[PDB]
């Protein structure tokens, strides 16, 4: 609506605080292995994933438009990695076989996040 | 039986990928 501060300043700049939020996100680890494999419609989705999800990402397609200027702005990015983050979050348990990969990369990019200013203000 | 009888669809308890 108004009154917010997700631009940070330059979209280069971004690729810059992007990356360190991309050490969290992606830290290569297994907590950041099975995001890129999430579910979908096409292939074995699950019920109703138009109110949970509507359009989920895989940590590798964001990752793709990442390094790149085209999802720089946290806007477009913290989009796609709260979508993609929503996408196992609304339907993933509170302690099942499905939150708990994608929480230490929601926990520690949401730090990572603040430092990019897209949680500036 | 031989050919379906009244059976449409079933959810079968299915939640997401929390299971399979």
């Amino acid at each position: 609506g108004s009154h917010m501060r997700k631009k940070i300043f330059k979209p280069e700049e971004l690729r810059q605080a992007l990356m360190p939020t991309l050490e969290a996100l992606y830290r290569q680890d297994p907590e950041s292995l099975p995001f890129r494999q999430p579910v979908d419609p096409q292939l074995l989705g699950i019920p109703d994933y138009f109110d949970i999800v509507k359009n989920p990402m895989d940590l590798s397609t964001i990752k793709r438009k990442l390094d790149t200027g085209q999802y720089q702005e946290p806007w477009q990015y913290v989009d796609d990695v709260w979508l993609m983050f929503n996408n196992a979050w609304l339907y993933n348990r509170k302690t099942s076989r499905v939150y708990k990969f994608c929480s230490k990369l929601a926990e520690v990019f949401e730090q990572e996040i603040d430092p990019v200013m897209q949680s500036l203000g | 039986s031989h050919l379906k009888s009244k059976k449409g669809q079933s959810t079968s308890r299915h939640k997401k990928l929390m299971f399979k």
